DNA sequence: TTTAACTTTCGGAAATCAAATACACTAATATTAAAACGCGGGGGACAGCGCGTACGTGCGTTTAAGCGGTGCTAGAGCTGTCTACGACCAATTGAGCGGCCTCGGCACCATGTGACTTAT
DNA sequence: ATAAGTCACATGGTGCCGAGGCCGCTCAATTGGTCGTAGACAGCTCTAGCACCGCTTAAACGCACGTACGCGCTGTCCCCCGCGTTTTAATATTAGTGTATTTGATTTCCGAAAGTTAAAA
């Protein structure tokens, strides 16, 4: 049984295990310590796409595209904040009214 | 040659049919949200070791992970993020 | 008395050497979407102004801010001591896709005995 | 009549062709197990806090009020542009060469580790 599964995460705890380990941020790394990381980013993943997909919905179409990921990001005034410093590939810039 | 190149492209694709089964991503898009969890991974362990360094403790560990999360995100965010994250290495200790 | 630099080594790193792609640019080409010349225009942004206004400008009596004693205790920082917990090794798996096989089924030649027959 | 013999019959079996049925090798990362050490801790003492009074008079707030000041005012100057027009240069196509990267085999490089000791308030 994957590590992930036993989590109830869909994503790569132990991608994110090794990558702690890439990333030479510290020597000694507590085991709890990967598993809250990548729920966390998981967490984060979802919220953003299912705003994009909710953005689609506004446009009318059943594919995420930049323009919506841009949207929502920009809309949602606490992921705006999480994402200031960020552009969007193609994802263009919201109206004044 | 061209090695293998990381991504969870496959994890965020699945996540978005558990949301919305009906709906497909564009590639650019894929390519974004791949960007998202790196850039945010990040950003969450630089800060997280860093604090552990102020700590002038050996080990990072869920207290500081938890603490960098809640410093860097928006509160509103933070709250869900602290929560989910609690919840889920409390079911995997509880393995 | 505690923060270093000698050292004494060594086994992963960071050079080298090489060829395998492969990609950039330096470049022809007719088209052709946008540039940029060219005159009014509205429209507006600034000149000039009255008088209302609003934050300073100016006095009286307050208020807090600042000391200046009087504790006293809540943490600072430090635990001296017991693990746990995670970093390592490896085994302890496994699954997926090639490999042998090996099933049974065909086509083909061998072998014995029942007719019968004949010259025994 | 019958031992020899020919003969056809009947069954044997040997050979080759798929083929569906097990099998063999490898690498993921799990988890099993085990050393050794960060971690929380064990008596602890004293720090700078933070009251807890107990003054004083320096700020400060209101009391008055005053030029300064604002804020639309208002002739009018001006300039931006909405087009209309010629240009005009932006397409966006092929291209091979000319390194650009690049990925093998080392092959030295060098600093973390292990002593040994210099130095150090």
């Amino acid at each position: 049984q994957s590590r992930s599964a036993k989590a109830g995460l869909t994503f790569p705890v132990g991608r994110v295990h090794r990558l702690l380990r890439r990333g030479n941020y510290a020597q000694r790394i507590g085991s709890g310590a990967p598993v809250y990381l990548t729920a966390v980013l998981e967490y984060l993943a979802a919220e953003i796409l299912e705003l994009a997909g909710n953005a689609a919905r506004d446009n009318k179409k059943t594919r995420i595209i930049p323009r919506h990921l841009q949207l929502a990001i920009r809309n949602d005034d606490e992921l705006n904040k999480l994402l200031g410093n960020v552009t969007i590939a193609q994802g263009g810039v919201l109206p004044n009214i | 040659s061209k090695a293998r190149k990381e991504t969870y492209s496959s994890y965020i694709y699945k996540v978005l049919k558990q949301t919305h089964p009906d709906t497909g991503i564009s590639q650019k898009s894929m390519s974004i949200l791949n960007s998202f969890v790196n850039d945010i991974f990040e950003r969450i362990a630089t800060e997280a070791s860093k604090l552990a360094a102020y700590n002038k403790k050996s080990t990072i560990s869920a207290r500081e992970i938890q603490t960098a999360v809640r410093l860097i995100l928006p509160g509103e965010l933070a709250k869900h993020a602290v929560s989910e994250g609690t919840r889920a290495v409390t079911k995997y200790s509880s393995s």
